[PDB]
């Protein structure tokens, strides 16, 4: 078991956790709130779709989990020595016409 | 009286690590602390290209090396984020 | 009677399941004979394309699913044969080869690399190392979408973490063979024509798509398989172990194709650290990473300062060239004392490495002359007169170093 | 136990020829009473092979990478011979200012 966190509302949940600024057990008395009481223990697909879809709540979002995202997904070859050198070009020269 | 003591969950505590220059300045009673040595090249290369499981990117401030949730950590930030009691037994 | 029944097999393959059953109840060169049968009928039969697990439909998903209960009977008894371990192991090696080869896009070929991982894994040279080998170079030059390279490329990441990065050095040089990183008609009814036509059209659209997809799809595949092999790399130099040659040798060879930030962050961790001969690879790799198209000091010390212990020949020839080779980096006074501690160096080692080495400056655009004599001041740490080898090496066993030195005056 | 086999093959060589041999024997670390006896030997033998090639113009130079191995590694007296042979070597290579075609002058100083 493991988790993959490539939602910007999770990265900023993780970060608050890591960073110290928002207490942990704060943070584990306000999970008592009126989403989580609604459980998803066993539900059909036809509801569950349109209930995150619909029904989810929006977290504030932070600019510094948002970089930390694009961080993420970067890719190592994302920007090797061609595609910041000749993709770079084309704009230039293009410009240049 | 009441001692004007702090518990153990108050909101104020020290130390607040921002998103990963390197505060490794001074201590209480203003006394450098001693800057631990960079990483190694190669372990920081390693971390840089091999993300590690629930990477924060916080460094904390007495020390550069970054702060990675451990596997209770993601396993509480799993339950928030995804909207259950964050309590395993807990009979709601 | 196993060739009649590879026979009618061939003719007719939808009702000659119980043929197969047959063939495998028959199944040591009559054992060999029946492996190979079987290969034979599985590779003949076996569709090009993946079969998606679960009369015109119902009754082909039921062959299907027959056809893949005798593959993976064969696989199991394959595995055990593989596990017992001469010549019915080394059978049982290149059907496992031919496998690879031929159904490497069909069900079960993650085991069928599992298990020749496992078989190349071992310290000793195996019998079949090289038609694996030379298998797993095939798929990975032919593999356009990668997804089996990837599916490789884990499972080596795999077998190198249960080994410790103690492998084979030739193990490693499968990393290097990725090419992706190395990148009159018939009558038509009316109403026919209309459903060619849109038939066509729909085909034109899933082309572009697809084409769109595949260069997303291979970009993708292409950064996780350099992250699976960097992470080794990295791996196997913080085990110091024998295998830093092919690790540096993979490193830069796939170094081109990594981040700007990660090139320059390289550096580091190469004058981070046979001891000579690792200096060497590294001084070579971090000039081969500054002669990247489109574009070290301590790299240079660390050259210069590596001539003395070491008196490979072709390596330093070639660092040498490509020092020479670099634009106007060299030749400015700085050249000729670096090639005064080549030239004392010289007194030993074979003569056609000597004459090599002398023939590098002898071809050299370069004017100065006095390399071969006093020169100027020597800085970058000294050793040698600051402000005569010719005559010493004349005088040696080799009878050709005179006629060189001689020729050089 | 073959370092004195290799001792007697150093010094009929050097004898018919009248170092990274010698260096690496006396790196060893047998070398750096038997061990003691070897060690002399070595020395003896660098000695010859230094006093061979002594007349060379360039003898500072052969001995310059020796000489650097000696200094990382009856040793500093064998240094200190180096050393001088060297300085007397260069304080001849410095007078002898004539040019490569005028060999006659480092063959007269040889």
């Amino acid at each position: 078991n493991n988790v993959e966190i490539v939602t910007a509302e999770a990265m900023t949940l993780a970060q608050d956790i890591a960073s110290r600024r928002k207490s942990k057990a704060d943070l584990i008395d306000e999970g008592y709130n009126r989403w989580s009481f609604q459980s998803k223990e066993g539900l059909p697909d036809w509801f569950l779709d349109e209930e995150t879809t619909v029904n989810k709540p929006n977290k504030p979002i932070t600019k510094e989990a948002v970089l930390a995202l694009r961080e993420k997904m970067k890719a190592l070859n994302a920007r090797p020595i061609k595609k910041v050198l000749e993709a770079q070009g084309r704009k230039k020269m293009r410009t240049i016409k | 009286e009441i001692d004007a003591g702090y518990s153990s969950d108050s909101s104020t505590e020290d130390v607040a690590p921002g998103l990963y220059n390197l505060y490794i300045n001074y201590d209480i009673d203003g006394k450098k602390i001693t800057r631990p040595a960079t990483p190694a090249a190669l372990d920081s290369l390693i971390a840089s290209i091999d993300k590690d499981k629930g990477w924060t990117g916080i460094v904390d401030p007495m020390t550069g090396k970054p702060v990675n949730l451990t596997t209770e950590e993601l396993g509480l930030l799993k339950r928030l984020a995804q909207s259950e009691i964050p309590d395993e037994n807990f009979d709601p | 009677a196993l060739g009649i029944q590879a026979q009618q097999l061939l003719e007719e393959p939808v009702e000659n399941l119980h043929l197969i059953r047959n063939i495998f109840e028959k199944f040591i060169t009559i054992k060999k004979l029946s492996l190979l049968t079987l290969l034979a009928v599985f590779r003949d039969i076996i569709p090009g394309y993946k079969i998606r697990p679960l009369k015109e439909v119902a009754q082909r998903w039921e062959y299907e699913q027959t056809l893949l209960k005798h593959y993976a009977k064969f696989l199991q008894t394959l595995e055990t044969i593989l596990k017992s371990f001469l010549s019915l192991y080394q059978v049982a090696v290149r059907c496992c080869t031919k496998l690879i080869e031929q159904a490497s896009h069909f069900n079960l070929s993650e085991k069928l690399f599992a298990l020749a991982v496992r078989q190349i894994s071992h310290k000793t040279k195996r019998p079949g190392f090289d038609g694996i080998i030379n298998s797993l170079k095939n798929i990975f030059e032919e593999d356009n979408l990668g997804k089996t390279s990837l599916k490789c490329v884990t499972i080596l990441s795999r077998m190198f973490k249960q080994r410790n990065y103690d492998v084979l050095p030739d193990v490693y040089d499968l990393f290097l063979s990725v090419n992706i990183l190395n990148d009159d008609l018939p009558y038509l009814t009316k109403k026919a024509r209309k459903n060619y036509k849109e038939t066509k059209k729909i085909t034109q659209e899933m082309k572009e798509a697809d084409a769109v997809i595949t260069a997303q799809d291979k970009e993708k595949y292409q950064s996780e398989i350099l992250k699976i092999i960097f992470i080794t790399y990295f791996k196997t130099l913080q085990l110091k172990g024998k295998l830093i040659g092919n690790a540096l040798e993979g490193v830069a060879r796939l170094s081109h194709l990594l981040n700007i930030e990660f090139l320059g962050d390289l550096l580091q961790v190469l004058r981070e650290l046979q001891a000579t001969r690792e200096a060497l690879l590294t001084v070579s790799t971090a000039f081969e990473i500054a002669s990247a198209q489109g574009v070290l000091g301590l790299f240079v010390q660390r050259l210069y300062k590596i001539i003395f212990p070491f008196s490979e020949m072709e390596m330093l020839l070639k660092c040498f060239q490509v020092f020479f080779f670099k634009s106007k980096n060299i030749s400015s006074s700085r050249l000729s004392s670096f090639s005064k501690r080549l030239a004392i160096a010289s007194m030993q080692l074979p003569e056609h490495s000597a004459s090599a080495d002398l023939a590098l400056l002898k071809k050299l655009l370069s004017r100065y002359s006095k390399l071969s004599r006093l020169l100027t001041s020597e800085e970058q740490i000294g050793d040698g007169i600051y402000n005569y080898e010719p005559f010493l090496l004349k005088n040696h066993y080799s009878p050709a170093v005179s006629q060189s030195a001689k020729e050089l005056l | 136990q073959l370092f004195p086999m290799r001792f007697h093959i150093i010094r009929s060589l050097i004898y018919l020829s009248r170092a990274p041999s010698l260096f690496e024997v006396l790196d060893s670390s047998y070398v750096s009473v038997y061990q003691d006896g070897l060690i002399d030997q070595l020395l003896e033998l660098l000695s010859e092979y230094y006093v061979l090639y002594a007349t060379d113009i360039s003898f500072p130079e052969l001995v310059i990478p020796a000489i650097v191995r000696s200094k990382r590694f009856g040793l500093l007296t064998l240094v200190n011979r180096l050393e001088q042979q060297s300085k007397f070597m260069t304080e001849k290579r410095n007078q002898q200012k004539f040019a490569p075609i005028d060999s006659d002058s480092v063959e007269q100083f040889a």
